[PDB]
RNA sequence: GGCUAACUACGUGCCAGCAGCCGCGGUGAUACGUAGGGUGCGAGCGUUGUCCGGAUUUAUUGGGCGUAAAGGGCUCGUAGG
RNA sequence: GAGAAUGGAAUUCCUGGUGGAGCGGUGGAAUGCGCAGAUAUCAGGAGGAACACCAGUGGCGAAGGCGGUUCUCUGGGCCUUUCCUGACGCUGAGGAGCGAAAGCGUGGGGAGCGAACAGGCUUAGAUACCCUGGUAGUCCACGCUGUAAACGGUGGGUACUAGGUGUGGGGUCCAUUCCACGGGUUCCGUGCCGUAGCUAACGCUUUAAGUACCCCGCCUGGGGAGUACGGCCGCAAGGCUAAAACUCAAAGGAAUUGACGGGGCCCCGCACAAGCGGCGGAGCAUGCGGAUUAAUUCGAUGCAACGCGUAGAACCUUACCUGGGUUUGACAUGGAUCGGGAGUGCUCAGAGAUGGGUGUGCCUCUUGGUCGGUUCACAGGUGGUGCAUGGCUGUCGUCAGCUCGUGUCGUGAGAUGUUGGGUUAAGUCCCGCAACGAGCGCAACCCUUGUUCACUGUUGCCAGCACGUUAUGGUGGGGACUCAGUGGAGACCGCCGGGGUCAACUCGGAGGAAGGUGGGGAUGACGUCAAGUCAUCAUGCCCCUUAUGUCCAGGGCUUCACGCAUGCUACAAUGGCUGGUACAGAGAGUGGCGAGCCUGUGAGGGUGAGCGAAUCUCGGAAAGCCGGUCUCAGUUCGGAUUGGGGUCUGCAACUCGACCUCAUGAAGUCGGAGUCGCUAGUAAUCGCAGAUCAGCAACGCUGCGGUGAAUACGUUCCCGGGGC
RNA sequence: AAAAUGUUUU
RNA sequence: GCGGGGUGGAGCAGCCUGGUAGCUCGUCGGGCUCAUAACCCGAAGGUCGUCGGUUCAAAUCCGGCCCCCGCAACCA
């Protein structure tokens, strides 16, 4: 409600910026497509898990790259699903499209795959009050210095909404030195739909 | 407020005549934010007044200032289901202040054309112990001493 | 619905109605109406009436009286204990 | 306790002396009293009532209660070693007596006080509080009444069960006295603290609410109701005894945590105060309510809606209205099926949508890209619900807070930490502490500004050197200065002195560009308001489907008896007009910024370099200074309105654009009650730039620099908040 | 120094 | 029959006599308040029951009428 982004608040002073190119003639095209882009991305791999997708631009040639948990989906079967995937990009912009696929190290550290996996759960009907301890026992399993997930919805089916929230450990939210990774998603459910946030204090940066 | 005192801004001195006292009234005549326009206003006063009498423009301002000064003044007090009017020592600096305050007001009021010379009359006429400026220190004092009897709620 | 063994869908929309108490119905009703499913009983099953129990809620077994209901305004003194 | 006499002060009244204008009373007043001499002051007198000091932390009484002194009469208590009687004790239904004050009866008395009452004030009213008067009553005698929060809200008697410590009464003992000071000890009171124990807790605890025994009174949900009926008592008022119908599902006890308080203490904020400038009046701009309309689309409604979504409504936007079209649809995705063009140029009809012409007409390949229909699935919705939601935001609030783990306390909610003392902008620290810790907030890390160093030197800069058309750092060149922008340094109460038990902090000083957080921004804890948004997006459910979809032209969102709100320009001389002349910053630019020249009164037009920009352009900064002029005039102020002639953008300026020019010259003389902003480069004012944008109703918004104040004693009051 | 009040949502 | 009364929305002044229609409350518009009441600041509001006459001029003077009151309406 009058929360900032902690990482549209940590940009260009720890985190860094996912596009990568310069343009002062088309800025608002390349966005265009960068939108689209990312879009057709989530929209079509939902399966795979998307921590993020980073795009760059040389001259008239795109690379994308896309932080997934498990690749698996993305590759298919000898990188058949690969291939078709970039060739829709080309359908989709008309550039060269390079993508390359990495992984996550700890994708139960990585905020924006425990965001995923909360809301999963949430749209399979799992007690949000389980699916909130488990996401946070194994973040400090991981490593984790700072846990904190917070459920807004209508949870477990109910006709008032709630804002149900689990954290311990630390998450300075407030500090800029401070390395939070922010992730977000919405538990498509037969009951609207149910915003989970979750903040994740990796350490402490310069 | 609450903290304290709040610390006052050093008062300059004029280049011209070399005096504090017309640094302050020309600050206190500063309308606009108009530095200059205000003290060629107090410039010309002063030169008119040095014309009118060969006496010193600055001295002739600084017994105007005396003229002027008020001793004692009444203010509101909420003691009880009425309010009272409690007379209350003026400080030398409250004092000087409230002078050049109304010595620019009722210049500003006079009815001449300019307000330099308005001005210059006004500093004339107080200096001689005349003038609407004169007048309201008396009845300030007048109604000072009239309420005279809550002395004692002084804190 | 809970006490109380056994739950969902459709219809209705503080209406029609339910209820022993708490309460339910104001558009997602496990509480109304129907259906499927279920549970308790079964030539019976429920409701009403009445009595005892739970009620130590008249306490002999087995309670209490400063502030929750409860020490007489105070003493003298008769029967009684 | 009863009776009688009696003492002094004070009030009131009376008489006299003196003296003269008020007195009295309150928050402020008035009623009232007073020159017919009050108030005041002194003397003398009368009368009624209550007894300062002693006097409470105390004494006595069965309770109610009891305070001048003296005498008379009288009740009970306490102690004592001997003495006497020898269980004669305890309690006590019914009964009887006593029983504050008010009240009643007969008579007396009546100073003060004072229900009722009268008047004055306050008030919306004031049958009240407050003020001036004032009768019963208060007093006495004899009766009556018989009730009180008549309470220790605790019946009487008895025995037992740690202490500690005040105090009242009687003995007795001791040392020095041969008093008494003192200590003990014993018996009886009367308080406080406190163990065991008890209690729901609060608390009680040898004066029990503990452990026990004896007797009495009494309770059985809250109201109805201590009411009705009956009876008894009373002169009366009323008292005593004492129900039922009906009705509710609670009523209640103690305590916990919050909130609130016209509760306290301590604090803070432009919250007041001290100041400066406004708003509310006028004209216009803009938003809204209302009204109106075919439509005046929708949202926002105390602060925290109202120059807000709108960072741009002539068409478009556009969601609204009239009317004209369309139906797998304006747009998606997928199967089939007939295909080769799709898609378009020119024309015709039409307000346009659209429809009809005419030209042009796939690339692979024998089975794709692309479209067509017919369907089939389906799409579409700014239609509903922000009280089904996500997201985002306001807000209390930059407020100093909000919590957790473990321990501990309590039956429990819960508490402790987080209270207290000091300090701080701060739950900032310090000291102590049944707390020991941690977390989110505070702070810091970030951006910007103030000083400085190194590095680099164009498109920036020009100190020393060489020419330049006279001229322009224009030129070669230069790392000095400025600046640009990367990386460093710098501030930490770090140093010195005082205060501060110390300790945190605090005061002063030095150094320094900067000193005690240096200025400003970003950053908004747990949560609150079912706060806003289904209309940015997303979405549960519901609703529309030849229409609530969708296309188009025209209209509307711009209405106008009115009301509010935010602004702008003013009301003039610190000003208007006019000529000259200085000094910025931050920004924007290729359908763009446009110089220069020519043309026009001007908006502009015509040509048109340069610049994707530290280069070129926007560009002029304005206020200011200087010269002239106007001379207090509803004006040479003000620039609304209205008439004429135009320019530009755009398919198009009627509704409904900006601008130019000519003429016109409205209200307005500083604005009622009320109200707003601001503590320093701030307020006040002055111009400039950008977003959106063809153009612009922009005076709005977000920034930028120029000029540049007054004042803050202080926390009493108003508003908001913080700790206990 | 006096200075009142706060219907019925679902 | 005698005498009085009829004036804004209400209740009341203006009547010897002609010329200027007032106070209180209420209505309406704005403040104060979270909101209402109260209070604060501004404004509108009756051509005087009706007909006619007097007069330069009528709420005012005179008459008729309508309405509301009061009084009287008596002696056998
Ligand atoms: C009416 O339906 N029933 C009766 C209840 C109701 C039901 C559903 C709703 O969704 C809302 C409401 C009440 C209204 C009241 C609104 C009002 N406001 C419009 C001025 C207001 O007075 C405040 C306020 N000052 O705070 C609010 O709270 C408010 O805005 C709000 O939230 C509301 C709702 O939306
Ligand atoms: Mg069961
Ligand atoms: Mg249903
Ligand atoms: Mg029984
Ligand atoms: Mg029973
Ligand atoms: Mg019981
Ligand atoms: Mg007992
Ligand atoms: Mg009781
Ligand atoms: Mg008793
Ligand atoms: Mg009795
Ligand atoms: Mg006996
Ligand atoms: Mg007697
Ligand atoms: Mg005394
Ligand atoms: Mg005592
Ligand atoms: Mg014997
Ligand atoms: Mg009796
Ligand atoms: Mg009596
Ligand atoms: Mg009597
Ligand atoms: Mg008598
Ligand atoms: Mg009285
Ligand atoms: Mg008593
Ligand atoms: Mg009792
Ligand atoms: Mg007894
Ligand atoms: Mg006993
Ligand atoms: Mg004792
Ligand atoms: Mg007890
Ligand atoms: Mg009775
Ligand atoms: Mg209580
Ligand atoms: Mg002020
Ligand atoms: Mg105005
Ligand atoms: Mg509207
Ligand atoms: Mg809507
Ligand atoms: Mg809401
Ligand atoms: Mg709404
Ligand atoms: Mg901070
Ligand atoms: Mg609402
Ligand atoms: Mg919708
Ligand atoms: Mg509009
Ligand atoms: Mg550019
Ligand atoms: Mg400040
Ligand atoms: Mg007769």
């Amino acid at each position: 409600g009058q929360k900032i982004n902690p990482h549209g608040f940590r940009l260009g002073v720890t985190t860094d910026h996912k596009t990568r190119w310069y343009a002062e003639k088309q800025y608002a095209e390349l966005v265009g497509e960068d939108v689209k882009i990312r879009e057709w991305l989530h929209k079509n791999l939902e399966r795979a898990g998307l921590s993020s997708i980073e795009i760059e631009r040389r001259s008239e040639r795109v690379t994308i790259f896309l932080y997934a948990a498990r690749p698996g989906i993305v590759i298919g079967r000898n990188g058949a699903e690969a291939e078709r995937v970039r060739g829709e990009l080309e359908k989709l912009t008309g550039k060269q499209i390079q993508l390359n696929i990495l992984e996550v190290k700890s994708p139960e550290t990585d905020a924006q795959l425990v965001a995923q996996g909360i809301a999963e759960q949430l749209a399979a009907r799992v007690a949000f009050r389980r699916a909130m301890r488990k996401a946070q026992q194994s973040a400090m399993n991981a490593g984790a210095l700072g846990i904190r997930i917070k459920c807004s919805g209508r949870l477990g089916g109910a006709e008032m909404s709630r804002s149900e929230g689990y954290r311990e450990g630390r998450v300075p939210l407030h500090t800029l030195r401070a390395d939070i990774d922010y992730g977000f998603f919405e538990a498509r459910t037969t009951f609207g739909r149910i915003g989970v946030k979750v903040w994740i204090y990796k350490g402490d940066v310069t | 407020p609450r903290k304290g005192p709040a610390p006052k801004r050093p008062v300059m001195v004029d280049p011209v005549y070399g005096s504090p006292l017309v640094s302050q009234l020309v600050s206190k005549i500063l309308l606009d934010g108009k530095k200059t326009v205000a003290q060629n206003i107090v410039y010309t006063a002063l030169e008119g007044c040095r014309a009118k009498n060969n006496t010193d423009p600055v001295q002739t301002l600084k017994r105007a200032l005396d003229n002027i000064k008020p001793s004692l003044e009444v203010k509101s007090r909420r003691v009880g289901g009425a309010t009272y009017q409690v007379p209350v020592e003026v400080k030398p600096a409250r004092q000087t202040t409230l002078a050049m305050r109304w010595l620019v007001n009722f210049s500003r009021e006079r009815r001449e054309k300019t307000m330099a010379e308005r001005l210059m009359n006004e500093i004339l006429d107080a200096s001689n112990g005349l003038g609407a400026s004169v007048k309201r220190r008396e009845d300030t004092h007048k109604m000072a001493e009239a309420n005279r009897a809550f002395a004692h709620y002084r804190w």
